[PDB]
């Protein structure tokens, strides 16, 4: 049984930490939802 | 029970103690949050029931009380912020200029940041705090880190 605790409001933090980069990748999705790569 | 819109926990007590399995969005009445989550189970909010409405495993989205709620789209251009909610911590946010995932069914925005599996369902925002997608389907590539789809559903 499943149950949901709320976390917090929805809204754009000013000065959060900024971090991660941005790969271009060529994926497939399949019918079960599941993303792969393609090469 | 609490209807607040918001970001909230998704638990379980099926396993030792408790679990955070996901996260979801509450807005305007409707809990969203991604299949694999949930499997599409009815949930619990205090004393109160929701139960599912719609949902696609191929899309991995799932909605409860009502349709689909979330419309905005990241403009393919600004940085965006992922609410990570990741279990037994609290909510932060976290801002990065999304990558691209190329399918043969056109491009879609996608964020390369590693959380826990359970941190499934946090919401990723554009800079006027609406929800352009959902985090946690996603790709593990080359060099084993994680790139998630932004992941967003049709509003009817
Ligand atoms: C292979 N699966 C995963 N690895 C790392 C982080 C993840 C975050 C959310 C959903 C799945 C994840």
């Amino acid at each position: 049984d499943m149950y949901i605790e709320r976390a917090g409001d929805i809204t754009w933090e000013k000065d959060a930490e900024v971090t991660g980069n941005s790969p271009r990748l060529d994926v497939a999705l399949d019918e079960s939802g599941d993303f792969s790569l393609v090469e | 029970g609490e209807t607040t819109d918001g970001v909230y926990r998704v638990m379980t007590r099926r396993l030792l103690g408790s679990t955070q399995v996901g996260v979801g969005v509450m807005q305007e009445g409707v809990f969203h949050t991604m299949w694999h989550v949930t499997k599409g189970a009815a949930l619990r909010s205090g004393e109160g029931r929701l139960d599912p409405y719609w949902g696609d495993v191929k899309q991995d989205l799932v909605s409860y009380c009502g349709p689909w709620k979330l419309d905005a789209a990241w403009d393919g251009l600004s940085e965006v912020q992922l609410l990570a909610v990741p279990p037994g911590e609290r909510a932060k946010n976290i801002q990065t200029l999304p990558g691209i995932f190329k399918t043969k069914d056109g491009d879609i925005g996608a964020v390369a940041l590693d959380y826990p599996a359970g941190t499934s369902g946090s919401p990723i925002l554009d800079k006027c705090g609406r929800v352009i997608g959902l985090y946690g389907n996603g790709v593990v590539i080359k060099n084993g880190s994680y790139v998630s789809a932004i992941t967003q559903g049709k509003r009817e």
